[PDB]
RNA sequence: AUUCUAUGAUUAGUGUGAACGAAAAUAGAGCAGCCUAUUAAAAUAAGUAAAAUGGCUUUAAAGCUGUUUGAAUAUUGUGGG
RNA sequence: UAGAUGUGCAUAGUUAAACCGAUCAUUAAAAUAAUGAAUAGUGUCUAAAGUUAGACCCGAAGCCUGGUGAUCUUACUAUAGUCAGGACUAUAAAGGUCCGAACGGGUUAUCGUUGCAAAGAUAUCCGAAGAACUAUGGUAAGCGAGUGAAAGACAACACUGACUAGGAUAGCUGGUUUUCUGCGAAACCUAUAAUAGUAGGCAAUUUAAGUAACAUCUUAGUAGGUACAGA
RNA sequence: UUAUCGGUGAGUAUGUAGACUCGGAAUGACAAAGAUGAAUCUUGAAUAAUCAGACAUAGAAUGAUAAGGUUGUAUGUCAAAAGGGAAACAGCCCAGAACAAGAGUUAAGGUUCCAAAAUUAUUAUUAAGUGAAAUAAAGAAAGUUUUUAUA
RNA sequence: AACAAAGCACUUUGCAAAAAGACGAUAAGUCUAAGUAUUGAGUGUGAUUUC
RNA sequence: UAACUGUGCAGAUACAGUUUACCUCUAGUUAGACGAGAAGACCCUAUGCAGCUUUACUGUUACUAAUUAUUGAAUACGAAUCGUAUUAUUAAACCUUAAAUUAAGGAACAAUUGUUAGAAGACAGUUUAGGCCCCAUAAAGAGUAAAUGGGUGUGUCUAAAA
RNA sequence: AAAUUAGAUGUAAAAAAAAAAUCUUAUGAGGGCGGAUCCGCUUCUAAUAUUUUUUUGUAGUUAUUAUUAUAAUAAUAAUCAUGUUUAUUACUUAAAAAGCUUAAUGGCUUAAUCUUGCCUUACUGUUUGAUUAACAACAAAUCUUACAGUCGCGUAAGCGGGGCAUAGGAUCACAAGAUACAAAAAGGAAAGAUCUUGGAUUUUUGGAAAAGCUACGCUAGGGAUAACAGGCUAAUUUGCGCAAGAGUGUACAAAAUGAGUGCGCGGUUUGGCACCUCGAUGUCGGCUUGACUAAUCCUCAUGGAUGCAGAAACUAUGUAGGGUACGACUGUUCGUCGAUUAAAAAGUUACAUGAGCUGGGUUAAAUACGUCGUGAGACAGUAUGGUU
């Protein structure tokens, strides 16, 4: 004697179904997902809008599937002809908004600061394009390093920054998702984001490789001199 | 007897940890999971 | 101060459980204070308090106890809870 | 005269809990982002009830504690008594010798079986100087077991552990007493050291608030593969 | 070299079926609207009994295609339901008893007598008391009737 | 036909303060025993004959 | 307070049908009244009991060993303090004989107390009552029993990279 | 026989236009009419589908042939190709099978399979609707939604709260982290409380630390049939019949005989069931006394019998009036034998009959032996004894 697994249909054509209720439980697909139905872990379906259950055939979907769909009027009737518009519904309500406003205290009940704030402290004419081209690579290696330095400063104050909030008791203590936003603002996790870039790379391999062929050029020329005086 | 429980250490030192399993003769776990305490993703290292 | 009755209380608490189960306080019955005790007693208490261990009681405290050990001397803050 | 006194419940919710409070709780900071919870009590009588007490009534075998009994019977103990006659044997008297009365047993059969008898009658049979039998006292018995030529034998109606007094339970069985009126089941599922039980459902009853209630049919629609038929 | 043995290919060939179903009912199930109906339903408050069921009919499992056997399913009765019929009868066929009256009207079932009501009409068979309210079989044979052929 | 039995066999008991054995909510102590290894207790066997 | 056949909680004096029989006693007899009595006899049940057994569960003891205390000396040795070994002791621990002593012997053992460990059914109490998954059975929704039929079923595997 | 590799369907790729009809749809004409969008009626246009419908066109290019004056015309064949022919792209290619952690079932081929890149959402809190109100209760479970937080992949849309689906148990105690709730005079602490997590043949898996005997058994009950008989059934039988006829009978089926079978009756043996508690395990023996049945051992009548000459005997049809004795050995009936006899046949009746007898039996406690068990004990054992 085994518990009933209780599979096969538990809404009928035409019955109506909010969202969530399940409409067929099955092992594996006996009958698709369709339209305005959700398909489970297990294969179970369900009605995602209110609506009426409806049994259908879609050739133009696929030639031997049998799906289940829900129609927001009990008199439509499924397959929808694919050139329709579709129909779909609001599902909203209308209120008023808020008239929310910054009105942010300093001071509690008791008189004592809500936060308190702390910081730390501590080759005729192309030698002329040529310099264009070096200028462009020489300002722009200026201006990144006189924009990193400026990165360096936010992120100094910022991690140096402790903003102590009022708590239960009476005490004072920082948070612990602010010290979380410590190293940045959520979105990325900081470290796995690459800090080099592969064009750059390139462009390093490149000089290493010419001071090394441009150094042996020095190095032979030198020996040249020393020969010279020994002949 | 073959397989451990293993548990997953916040490397923030806030206390939080994620149990999960692995076989004996296999290396220590290492993830990238969610921090509730601190509420961002930070690393997790088996205890011992 | 003690004793008797009810409430406090199928409570605090204990126990795997089943069950077991206080005290403060309140009300009533009685009421009484003393050591020069209204019938003749203390020069204010040392193998004692307490500790370890084996049991009892119990909530782990307090209390009772066999074995082996073992203190201090008053609010000018000594000793018990 | 005046003032105080004497349990309790309700008046606020919320969380594990406090803080907090028409707001509170989870959200590791908070914030209508989400989710849950908000508004007549109290006393009395009549009746039906849950709980704890004997608990609707009657009924065990047993277990523990305190007492009683060895005038029955078993063994031992002290003091006493009894055993016609004959035969054999080494003795006058030396023998668990022989035949056989008293006495002590109880072999076989019959009767009796609300008997004369809760162990008898008749006949037959066994021992009958010995490990014999009998009398009057004494000692030893009931958590342990007294006594036992040993049979779970006997210890005063009872003995695989007596009698008496005190303290029980029984999911098992039986019984439960006047009339009229209305409604009216189940013998199924789940759990259970459970199947003779019980619990939660399904669900019978009472009487209030609801109903786009429930049942049946018609019309259109839907799920699913049996009978049949087929290879 | 075989209308021998096995194997393979073809067949719109024949059969077989709990785990074959291309085809495919009725029944039953779900829900919508309308109608009808004897409140039969839901909820609130209060609060039960019951937890070996039995037989009948259909269809199965099991047994041996045995059991007044055992075990599911569908429907009913009994259980807890008297009355009429089944000779007597828990379970079958009818029908649900508040009390009377009536050659009243009917169900199931019956109508010669016991015993209320037909010895009522029509057409055939049976001659064995077969039979008449619980079918003993295969089979045999100048029993007899009818039909179809036939001399 | 069972128990006992005489006979036989084995184990144990040295008695110097308690011989062993039995008994004593548990001891002093009692039986053993006014006994002493040929004594006492326990165990099995069951005269004798053959073993 | 009849016989037969049938029926029926399944063996009829009492029901159905038929049959038979004047009323009422006496003495005999025991076929039936599933005759009376004995809860006498058998099987099953109870999370009822009793006794017994054991390599059942949990315990207490007989018994063995160690140890603080009663309990001190002398010497030797090992690590003034500890521990070990031996010797002696009216030279008043304690023990035995002995009204019970400057007597005799034993002797720091024994014995007793507390603690600890091991240990006999010798004794006591109590117990002894198989989940999950798939298919068919299953009757065209779901459900559906049987020490029913099938399954070399399952009590898991898996961090993803060298 | 069994090793690797290569294979194993077909089609299409210049291009159509146009007429009406049948529905169906439309967030089209804000159509019209009733009650812009709802609802019931509705004409028109548009789109999809369908017709076998109504047709028209089916070229151009390369080449061939024919006529015409290298060109023109007609027919025929080929024609996806401005593209590294290994072409490419789209559709098509039964079922089963392989693969998807593991059996089976279903599903997936348009991905749930395979390969590759980057990843670790196998995330934290709360929460929605369902499983015709999960398991016909509760709980542990299964699927699913939303919000906040912040991460991955992706051009984007978006997907992600492990696995194609269906096979891994709580509390208590204990342990490791967090929470900052309470802290028994007070300050701390201990021991508690919330959240997360771990170790379980907690495998009797809604969750005890657990062996037997009693024939000396006790009590309370049920008689789920247990020792009997009755009741239902008839597998089996040491109970029978009928039908058919392989075969035997020197010949010749049916004088006799009758394989393996079929259709049956009947309730004696061994069984099944369990309505039912009662006189039992050899369920039965002997004695006394019967009553009934007929499937006949004796006695009476009789058919068949190349296999009835006579006699005897065989087979069958009528017939149950009266008989079927006596003893020995076997616990018993089972049986076996002795000698007579016309013959020394069977069955039913609660072993027919123990409020008629017996105790051969139906059950004990004693004792010995045998077998089994560590033991208490057990045995359909054996022998003696045992209030009817
Ligand atoms: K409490
Ligand atoms: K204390
Ligand atoms: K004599
Ligand atoms: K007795
Ligand atoms: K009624
Ligand atoms: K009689
Ligand atoms: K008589
Ligand atoms: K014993
Ligand atoms: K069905
Ligand atoms: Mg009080
Ligand atoms: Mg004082
Ligand atoms: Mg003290
Ligand atoms: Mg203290
Ligand atoms: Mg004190
Ligand atoms: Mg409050
Ligand atoms: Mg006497
Ligand atoms: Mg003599
Ligand atoms: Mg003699
Ligand atoms: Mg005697
Ligand atoms: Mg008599
Ligand atoms: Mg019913
Ligand atoms: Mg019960
Ligand atoms: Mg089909
Ligand atoms: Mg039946
Ligand atoms: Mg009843
Ligand atoms: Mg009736
Ligand atoms: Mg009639
Ligand atoms: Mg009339
Ligand atoms: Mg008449
Ligand atoms: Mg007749
Ligand atoms: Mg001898
Ligand atoms: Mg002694
Ligand atoms: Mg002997
Ligand atoms: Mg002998
Ligand atoms: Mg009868
Ligand atoms: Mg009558
Ligand atoms: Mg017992
Ligand atoms: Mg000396
Ligand atoms: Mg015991
Ligand atoms: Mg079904
Ligand atoms: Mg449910
Ligand atoms: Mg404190
Ligand atoms: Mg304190
Ligand atoms: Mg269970
Ligand atoms: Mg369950
Ligand atoms: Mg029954
Ligand atoms: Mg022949
Ligand atoms: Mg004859
Ligand atoms: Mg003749
Ligand atoms: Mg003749
Ligand atoms: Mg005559
Ligand atoms: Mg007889
Ligand atoms: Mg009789
Ligand atoms: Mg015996
Ligand atoms: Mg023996
Ligand atoms: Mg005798």
């Amino acid at each position: 004697r085994t518990i009933p697994k209780k599979l096969g249909a538990k809404k009928t054509g035409d019955q109506y179904v909010i969202p969530g209720n399940i409409i067929y439980k099955q092992r594996g697909t006996l009958w698709h997902p369709g339209e305005n139905t959700i398909m489970g872990r297990d294969h179970t379906i369900h009605a995602a809008v209110a609506g009426y259950v409806k049994y259908y055939r879609d050739p133009q979907l696929h030639p031997d599937r049998q799906y289940i769909g829900v129609v927001f009027n009990r008199n439509d009737k499924l397959p929808y002809p694919k050139d329709a518009p579709r129909k779909r519904k609001l599902g909203l309500v209308a209120v008023p908004r808020k008239v929310e406003e910054v009105e942010k205290p300093t001071m509690s009940a008791s008189g004592l600061p809500l936060f308190v704030t702390r910081h730390e402290t501590i080759s005729s004419v192309i030698a002329e394009l040529i310099k264009e081209k070096l200028a462009a690579r020489a300002e722009y290696n200026a201006r990144q390093s006189a924009l990193r330095k400026l990165q360096q400063q936010k992120m100094l104050a910022r991690r140096g920054t402790r903003v102590l909030r009022l708590m239960n008791n009476y005490s004072y203590r920082e948070t612990n998702w602010e010290i979380g936003r410590l190293i940045g603002d959520p979105g990325s996790v900081p470290g796995t984001e690459k800090v080099g870039s592969r064009k750059a790379k390139f462009r390093a391999r490149r000089r290493r490789r010419n001071t090394f062929l441009l150094g042996i050029k020095e190095r032979k020329l030198a020996k040249a001199d020393r020969r010279e005086e020994y002949r | 007897s073959r397989i451990i429980n293993v548990r997953l250490i916040s490397m923030a030192m806030t206390g939080y940890f994620y149990t999960f399993t692995r076989p004996r003769t296999s290396l220590p776990m290492s993830m990238l999971k969610y921090d509730p305490i601190v509420r961002r993703k930070v690393l997790f290292l088996e205890q011992k």
